[PDB]
């Protein structure tokens, strides 16, 4: 089916979906249309594992059962600045505050 | 498709399909005229969940499939409630 | 005479 | 005489409640005067055979909170005559709640009603929290919407 993703680089997060049967290269083409950087200037990651262009998302471990709309799977993204690819770096979101007393048991 | 960019209070940028962002009645009204939207009042741990709700609502509306619960951790519920009230979704 | 719904004494089953 | 009520058809109809939701489900039968009656609850992910009747009206709610649920994608379920012995399926599911009403559900589950107005939230939300789901108020709304059509 479809997998629901968050493509993340630095302080940028792209929400998109793709078919399990679509390829990493195809996903790079999606990012190209949004961030205006071509596929050979991109590297995609599942955790620390760099994803090969010719593999499908299902073959990389992304499954519709776990990559759902309300809980999308994270794909890491890194850009090639000039000659070299940057190291993969995703900044965490903000930290939720302490639960108030009347919401604690 | 077309996309819009939503910016949270700590500078996180969230790029979502424009159709999905129109889930918010507030955003729909802002963009309804004949993109980038700043929400410096909403922190990233809330706005990211808002975008997840957009995806969820578009997917499961008018569907016969079994609908999964939309999960909300206790520690974000108060801020997410205020964000949902303000965004009208 | 009014006939209300009722439940046969039978085990429930699990959905998957 | 109420618009939403079962008809005393006395014609048996076998039905299978399928709780395809994560909630404990309360089946609610509208009697012949339109008054809602509770039936034994259904754990999440479980099914049950029911002996019902043609033209009876059913609706379904979360048993603990009375949050509204859907049955075959709509509010009310009406058994039909069994064709070739096959029972009629009532597939109970969550609706797509608005994010606001889903947030209210979570807050209600964690905060005693006497403590709602202690939360540091915008004032209009106090009344939203207090306006908890209610079967009879929903029946009155569904009735009015039906008349409009
Ligand atoms: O929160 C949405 C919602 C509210 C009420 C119902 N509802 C179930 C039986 C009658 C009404 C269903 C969904």
């Amino acid at each position: 089916m479809d997998v629901f993703l968050m493509i993340r680089r630095h302080k940028t997060t792209i929400f998109t979906d793709a078919k399990e049967s679509s390829t990493v290269f195809e996903l790079k083409r999606i990012v190209e249309g949004i961030l205006k950087r071509p596929p050979d200037e991109q590297r995609l990651y599942k955790d620390d594992q760099l994803l090969d262009d010719g593999k499908t998302l299902g073959e990389c471990g992304f499954t519709s059962q776990t990559a759902r709309p309300q809980a999308p799977a994270t794909v890491g993204l890194a850009f090639r600045a000039d000659d070299t690819f940057e190291a993969l770096c995703i900044e965490p979101f903000s930290s939720p505050p302490e639960l108030p007393d009347v919401m604690k048991p | 498709m077309m996309y819009v960019k939503l910016i949270s209070s700590d500078g996180h940028e969230f790029i979502v399909k424009r159709e999905h962002a129109l889930t918010s009645g507030t955003i729909k009204a802002m963009l309804s005229g004949p993109n980038e939207v700043n929400f410096r009042e909403i922190p990233s741990h809330v706005l990211s969940k808002v975008c997840m709700y957009f995806t969820y609502k578009v997917r499961y509306t008018n569907s016969s499939t079994e609908i999964p619960e939309f999960p909300i951790a206790p520690e974000i519920a108060l801020e997410l409630l205020m964000a949902a009230n303000f965004l009208d979704c | 005479e009014a006939l209300a719904p009722y439940i046969p004494m039978d085990d429930d089953f699990q959905l998957r | 005489r109420p618009v939403l009520r079962s008809v005393n058809s006395r014609e048996p109809s076998q039905v299978i409640f399928c709780n395809r939701s994560p909630r404990v489900v309360l089946p609610v039968w509208l009697n012949f005067d339109g008054e809602p009656q509770p039936y034994p609850t259904l754990p999440p992910g479980t099914g049950r055979r029911i002996h019902s009747y043609r033209g009876h009206l059913w609706l379904f709610r979360d048993a603990g909170t009375h949050d509204g649920l859907l049955v075959n994608q709509t509010e009310l379920f009406v058994p039909s005559l069994n064709v070739d012995g096959q029972p009629i399926f009532a597939n109970i599911t969550l609706p797509v709640y608005t994010l606001k009403e889903r947030c209210l559900q979570v807050v209600r589950s964690l905060v005693k009603p006497e403590n709602y107005r202690r939360l540091d939230i915008v004032r209009s939300l106090y009344e939203d929290l207090e306006d908890h789901p209610n079967v009879q108020k929903d029946l009155e709304r569904l009735t009015q919407e039906r008349i409009a059509h």
